[PDB]
């Protein structure tokens, strides 16, 4: 209806909005992306015998695939130590033949959207080793040195 | 029993003094946590404490508890004549009761002063059917609460048949007692009138009941 | 004197919850006859021992009469007979 | 989780005392009987 | 926020016994423990003893360890939150002593230590033991009396006579007056019993649409008869 | 006054022996006030 | 049947108890939370064709809600910083508006469920920030000042 | 499986180290003995029976009991 103006600002609502900024809004995309229980209750809100009308389990393919698609997502985070954690950092150097360009001329100048179109076909090669060269020989480390 | 307290504690508006009290080293003084009670006598108490420190809720930080390792000790502080009646001390461990005190009473100075209230109630005519009798005249709104009062028949010396009490609080700030005449019949209309007199240390207050009328 | 709210996970709570219940009954191999009723080959095995377990001091409502779990198991009840039912002989060539 | 209740003087609604918790219910037969029901639980206690 | 109440104040011979107890009422009753104290005239306030409602874990005081024995109910849950459970002690002591005002009363965390703490109290039932016997009430009236002429305020009271074991509790209208409304503690005659006085200040012109009915009633006498204070004063200045 | 075995609908059937139960939600996280908390990494 | 007293105590079996006896009673409702194998096995522990009777399929449903609420649950946990750890400390103020009394007075006075029922209706709002000012802006700092 | 790794403080991490000792009733061999010698199917077999028994403490004794510590310890 009429526009309302009273929140700020939404789910993706930084998607127009250069990595910077959409870059501290991250939690209102991480909330949205799993809740499939807020929207859909375990009962509802006599004739009926049993609910195997095809609104029941094309809506059940739907919650599983939000959730697994998430679930290997997260693992994904597990795999590179940041489980809990929305945002993080990293040991190895990037090699900038997947980008010549700057730092501000990313968050400032772009936006998300705007840099995976760009990478779009470096993507599975760099995720081979943000995790070997970062966590898979990061903890034989401190298992050799706890060690003592 | 054992304990001891400060027989009395004084003080004013914007006060800050306690009853304290303390024992041997087989009561009260270390190993245990200690923790009392403001009991205004002939009414259930309220607590303002229940371990040193840090107090039940409801009562507000006025009160401060601390004490260090031979007495025990809780200073009010922004006080308000509501707070005037006894505080005892109280030390118990996991396995034992506690162990109450040997009477205080808190009383503070620079107070407005009330003008006291004296009412005589004649000897009432349904009374000498019986045949006994008894004036009565009792005081109220005055504080200090602490008052002699005397008894005349036609203002020369009875001497037999008064009795008058202990005076107990019950007001909002202010106080009573009550005081009377116990009786022989004719003794009386054997005077003329009469007199319940009340002397404070402020001033001194006299009526007189003229039964034949 | 500084007060902070902290989370903690597995906290012994509840609500009244509106969920659909399933079965589970002791598996009887039973090859001589077979299908039962209801329970059939569905129902998942009890487990060798339901643990049971005392809620000590504990007093909570209880209202049988808009209790739920009534009403899903007469939904089931009268349900799983409309399939022991239509495989079995149709019977109209006998209102003859 | 369900629950069951265990006191045996329960009415039919209320608080419950006494309580211990289960997931599945004990062994119901689904007796099919009007007006009367029979190998169906009993309490220990004079049938309130 | 939990209100307790106690039963009756009166009277008994040194040789018998009569027990007091005190019920809980907005919460819950059994996982917080007993207790009762004393406050005697002659020792203070003074502590004896608690036990468990829900298994019994007792320990009493020295004093009065080999005289009193006592037992309590079980659980009226009123819900989830609140309940109701009784609580029964019994006395023994033959000595009076012990004659003062009863309290009982409970309230605490419970898993720390402090582990007993008096908190919510009772009403306070008030153990008067005597050798004399019971004295039953009688009754009449306090005329009217001029407070302030210049404000047009008056007082009129009512009987409190000499009656044996206090308290003896006197309302009037039976209720729907409580302002302003005064009554005070008795005293001791020598040969021992007591008297007090009741008055109220009422403003002088209410004399003709209202009733003024004190009544008195003390309950160990079970007597108790209601009177009306005839509101023509005698006074002067009320005359005028 | 009179009266008579009912009836009138078999789900008193299961209210035989389903009076015991009754089914609730794990709610199973909850906040609450204490004093601890990790380094203020500032 | 007969009472048998060998273990104690169990899953919910501090309800009764105070806040502090059930604060370290956590993982016997850890476990029990989300272990829908454990009590329904893959294959069971030949007339029929196929399993799609509704003891198949309404079992079904009930797996995943199990997992979902669970794993949004988990979720808000991965919000503010806590996945693996099932306590967790917190950083900005109580201001009390939500309960006048103390530190004591819930954890040996009062249980868990008999404080959510007073604090039901705050529920949402706190749940706000526990992570904004706690987690949204508690690493851009460490961005901003890793950033060195 | 991922919650027992929740229960034993290891999320998002596939090794983990551990502070309640080995008492070696479980198996008296070396250290070297199993990781030079043995495979990992090779060492669930011989203690495949005091599998259950073992995950009942490394998190009680190691995790239900590491934080209510710095719960009493960042107390202050
Ligand atoms: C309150 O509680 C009471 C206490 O329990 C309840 O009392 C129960 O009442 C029910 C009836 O409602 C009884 O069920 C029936 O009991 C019959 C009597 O059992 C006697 O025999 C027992 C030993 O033999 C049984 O068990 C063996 C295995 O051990 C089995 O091989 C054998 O077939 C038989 O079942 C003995 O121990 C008892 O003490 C008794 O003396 C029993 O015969 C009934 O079995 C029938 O009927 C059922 C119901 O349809 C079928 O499912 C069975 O398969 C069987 O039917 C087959 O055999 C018939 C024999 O003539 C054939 O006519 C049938 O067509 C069928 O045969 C076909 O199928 C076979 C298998 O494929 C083929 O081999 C054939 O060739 C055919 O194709 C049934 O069990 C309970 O027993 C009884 N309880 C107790 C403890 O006894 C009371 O009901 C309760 N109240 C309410 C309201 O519920
Ligand atoms: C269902 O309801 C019940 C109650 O309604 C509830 O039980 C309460 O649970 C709490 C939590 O644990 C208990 O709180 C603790 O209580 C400890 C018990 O006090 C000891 O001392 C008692 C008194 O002994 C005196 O008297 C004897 C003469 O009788 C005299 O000779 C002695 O010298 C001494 O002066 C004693 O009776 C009591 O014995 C009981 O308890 C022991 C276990 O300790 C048991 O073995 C016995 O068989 C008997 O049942 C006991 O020995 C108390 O010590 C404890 O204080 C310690 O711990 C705190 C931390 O909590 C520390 O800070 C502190 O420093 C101490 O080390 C604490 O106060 C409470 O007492 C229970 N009972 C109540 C409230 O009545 C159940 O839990 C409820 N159900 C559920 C699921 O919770
Ligand atoms: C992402 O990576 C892919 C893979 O390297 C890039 O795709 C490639 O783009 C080049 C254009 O520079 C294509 O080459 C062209 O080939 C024809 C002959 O087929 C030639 O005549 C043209 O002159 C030109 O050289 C190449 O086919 C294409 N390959 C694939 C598999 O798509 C893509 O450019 C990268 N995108 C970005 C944004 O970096
Ligand atoms: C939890 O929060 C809710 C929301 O603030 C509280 O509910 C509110 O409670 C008050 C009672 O104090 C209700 O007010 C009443 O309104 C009527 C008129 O409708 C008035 O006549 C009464 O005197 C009283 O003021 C109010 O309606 C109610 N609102 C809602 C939405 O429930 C609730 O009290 C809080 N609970 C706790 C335990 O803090
Ligand atoms: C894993 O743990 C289980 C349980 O302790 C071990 O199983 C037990 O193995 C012994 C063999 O040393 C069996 O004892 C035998 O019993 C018969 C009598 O029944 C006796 O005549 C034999 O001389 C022998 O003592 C025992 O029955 C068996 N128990 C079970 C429940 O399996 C198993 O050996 C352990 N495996 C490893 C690799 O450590
Ligand atoms: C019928 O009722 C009896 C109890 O009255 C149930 O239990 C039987 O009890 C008798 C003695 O009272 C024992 O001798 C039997 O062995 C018991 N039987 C069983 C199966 O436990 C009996 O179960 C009931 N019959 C049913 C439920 O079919
Ligand atoms: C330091 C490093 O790993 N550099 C790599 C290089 O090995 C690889 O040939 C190239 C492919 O584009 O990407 C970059
Ligand atoms: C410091 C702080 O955030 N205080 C808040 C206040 O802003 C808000 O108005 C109030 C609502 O109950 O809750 C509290
Ligand atoms: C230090 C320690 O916990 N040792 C345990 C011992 O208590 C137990 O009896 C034994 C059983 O095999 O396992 C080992
Ligand atoms: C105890 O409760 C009162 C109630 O407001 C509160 O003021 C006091 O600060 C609490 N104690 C502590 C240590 O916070």
């Amino acid at each position: 209806a009429v526009g309302i103006g009273a929140v700020f600002l939404g789910f993706l609502g930084a998607a127009g909005s250069t990595m910077g900024a959409a870059s501290m809004t991250l939690t209102v995309q991480a909330r949205n992306l799993l809740s499939g229980i807020v929207q859909q209750q375990s009962n509802l809100l006599q004739q009926h015998l049993l609910k195997l009308t095809v609104w029941g389990i094309k809506q059940l393919q739907a919650r599983v695939l939000a959730v697994e698609r998430y679930l290997r997502d997260q693992q994904l985070l597990g795999i590179w130590g940041c489980s809990g954690k929305l945002i993080c950092c990293t040991n190895v150097p990037w090699n900038s033949s997947w980008s010549n360009r700057n730092l501000s001329e990313i968050w400032d100048n772009m936006t998300w959207l705007q840099w995976d179109k760009e990478i779009s076909n470096y993507t599975q090669i760099i995720y081979g080793l943000l995790e070997e060269s970062q966590n898979q020989q990061e903890k034989n480390e401190q298992d050799l040195l706890a060690l003592d | 029993s054992v304990l001891t307290q400060s027989a009395s504690v004084s003080g004013s508006l914007g006060q800050s003094v306690t009853i304290s009290c303390t024992g041997p080293n087989s009561v009260c003084c270390s190993h245990k946590s200690i923790s009392w009670y403001q009991w205004p006598p002939g009414r259930a108490p309220t607590l303002i404490i229940y371990e040193d420190n840090e107090r039940a809720p409801g009562i507000s930080p006025r009160f401060s508890g601390y004490k260090s390792y031979w007495s025990a000790y809780l200073t009010i502080s922004d006080l308000r004549p509501e707070d005037e009646t006894t505080y005892y001390c109280c030390s118990y461990t996991h396995n034992s009761g506690c162990v109450f005190g040997t009477g205080t009473k808190v009383s503070v100075l620079g107070q407005s002063k009330a003008n006291p209230s004296v009412t005589l109630f004649p000897p009432s005519s349904e009374e000498l059917q019986a045949n006994k009798a008894t004036l009565v005249c009792l005081i109220s709104d005055f504080y200090p609460g602490a008052v002699t009062v005397a008894w005349k028949a036609d203002s020369s010396p009875v001497k037999a048949g008064v009795e008058t009490t202990t005076p107990s609080k019950q007001s909002n700030n202010k106080y009573a007692a009550s005081s009377y005449l116990s009786l022989t019949p004719e003794q009386w209309k054997s005077h003329r009138s009469y007199s319940c007199q009340v002397t404070h240390e402020g001033s001194t207050v006299e009526k007189t009941v003229a039964p034949t009328e | 004197e500084n007060l902070w709210v902290t989370v903690y996970y597995g906290v012994p709570v509840w609500k009244d919850a509106e969920t659909t219940l399933f079965c589970a009954s002791d598996a009887k191999a039973y090859e001589t006859e077979k299908h039962n009723v209801w329970a059939t080959h569905a129902c998942v095995p009890t487990d060798p021992n339901p643990q049971e377990i005392h809620l000590e001091n504990v007093t909570e409502e209880f209202n049988m009469w808009k209790n739920n779990m009534v009403e899903q198991m007469h939904t089931d009840i009268i349900s799983l007979w409309d399939q022991s039912l239509k495989p079995c002989v149709k019977l109209t060539p006998l209102c003859v | 989780a369900i629950l069951k209740c265990k006191d045996k003087k329960f009415n039919g609604t209320g608080p419950c005392p006494s309580v211990s918790t289960v997931q599945c219910t004990h062994g119901i037969k689904p007796v099919v009987s009007t007006q009367l029901l029979l190998n169906g639980s009993l309490a220990e206690e004079e049938v309130m | 926020e939990g209100q307790l109440v106690q039963s009756g104040a009166e009277l008994k011979k040194p040789g018998a016994s009569v027990k007091i107890s005190c019920k809980t009422s907005g919460y819950r009753f059994n996982f917080y423990h007993i207790n009762w104290i004393r406050q005697t005239a002659g020792r203070g306030p003074e502590w004896m003893g608690w036990i468990s409602p829900y298994s019994g874990d007792k320990n009493l005081a020295p004093a009065f360890q080999d005289r009193v024995i006592m037992t309590t109910d079980t659980e009226v849950p009123v819900t989830s939150f609140t309940s109701t459970g009784a609580a029964y002690m019994e006395i023994r002591n033959l000595k009076f002593d012990d004659t003062g005002t009863y309290f009982c009363a409970k309230g605490l965390l419970r898993d720390g230590s402090s582990t007993w703490l008096p908190y919510l109290w009772g009403q306070g039932t008030l153990l008067t033991v005597s050798s004399a016997s019971t004295k039953g009430p009688s009754v009449f009236p306090l005329a009217p009396s001029s407070k302030s002429t210049s404000g047009g305020t008056a007082a009129l009271g009512c009987l409190v006579k000499d009656y044996f074991p206090e308290p003896v509790t006197v309302s009037w209208n039976s209720g729907a007056l409580t302002s302003g409304v005064h009554t005070f503690p008795a005293v001791l005659q020598s040969s021992g019993l007591y008297s007090l006085s009741s008055v109220v200040t009422v403003p002088s012109s209410s004399l003709g649409t209202q009733t003024y009915i004190c009544n008195v009633n003390h309950k160990p006498s079970n007597t108790k008869v209601d009177k009306r204070v005839e509101p023509k004063s005698c006074d002067k200045g009320l005359e005028v | 006054e009179t009266f008579r075995p009912g009836g009138g609908d078999m789900r008193d059937n299961w209210r035989s022996e389903l009076y015991k139960y009754k089914v609730v939600k794990i709610e199973p996280l909850g906040v609450a006030p204490t004093r601890c908390k990790r380094r203020v990494v500032g």
